[PDB]
């Protein structure tokens, strides 16, 4: 995340932090998630394309730094590694970008609500906000788009929905963007999500409830005008949703 | 190879 604040998982308890673990036996940070239900988290399928075997990750919950353990959390290997058939476009406007993640613990059971792991509830289908409303999006992302490290501490920013109308536009992105995605951006380009955000959530208020909307997915370059964040529209998956879980 | 900021676990680009 490109500017916003820090924060801890109480404030994002749905939130997932992904790693995989590799040859070396070194584990590595890849992308964030968000829990849905307590054994199935949602993510990106582009954190995985490249990558599909689910014995190489770990999920943990209830985390609130990057390599660091936080009090309360849990740890979880990927009993299935579900990504979207229709994923393509992996060289930028990534389409279909959702992935399902079932935890086990080594004890085999799955998330255990507490003060820092909840869920977030699903929209229903087709009903999103209307642009201009501000929704907030978490992760452990690069903070500058020059940086090398990924910050210690959880971050999280606040973005307005941008029309599809505005986000077509050539000077933005085109035909890139389809009805399956949705574009978030702040009205000085000054926060944004970035590199290492990718499958985390993007939240919003309606009706009063705290809904997952979308799901970080793409965009050109961090914080850049007319260059918005880019996300998967979960309240066009259901169907897909509901059949895998 | 992948481009932007939707790139992480990437074998390339
Ligand atoms: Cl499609
Ligand atoms: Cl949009
Ligand atoms: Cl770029
Ligand atoms: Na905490
Ligand atoms: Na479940």
């Amino acid at each position: 995340i490109i500017g916003g604040e820090f924060t801890t998982i109480e404030n994002q308890p749905w939130f997932a932090a992904i790693y995989r673990r590799h040859r070396g036996g070194s584990v590595t940070y890849v992308c964030g998630g968000s829990l849905i239900s307590p054994c199935w988290v949602i993510s990106a399928t582009h954190c995985f394309i490249d990558y599909p075997k689910k014995e190489d990750y770990i999920v943990y919950l209830g985390r609130s730094r990057l390599n660091s353990n936080t009090q309360g959390e849990m740890k979880f290997e990927v009993e299935n590694l579900i990504l979207h058939k229709d994923y393509s476009a992996d060289t930028l406007a990534h389409h279909n970008d959702i992935a399902l993640l079932k935890i086990r613990s080594k004890e085999g059971r799955c998330a255990q609500p507490s003060r820092t792991i909840q869920t977030i509830a699903l929209p229903s289908m087709y009903n999103d906000p209307q642009f201009g409303t501000s929704c907030e999006i978490t992760g452990f992302g690069k903070e500058q788009s020059t940086d090398y490290l990924y910050p210690e501490q959880l971050k999280m920013t606040v973005v307005k929905l941008i029309s599809h109308r505005e986000c077509q536009q050539p000077h933005y992105y085109g035909s890139e963007v389809t009805t399956k995605m949705l574009c978030a951006a702040d009205p000085q380009w000054k926060t944004d999500s970035c590199q290492g955000d990718s499958g985390g959530p993007l939240v919003c208020s309606l009706q009063g409830r705290m809904t997952l909307t979308g799901i970080v997915s793409w965009g050109r370059g961090c914080a850049l005008k007319d260059k918005p964040g880019v996300y998967t529209r979960v309240s066009h998956f259901l169907p897909w949703i509901r059949s895998h879980t | 190879c992948c481009l932007g900021r939707g790139c992480e676990n990437h074998r390339c680009l």
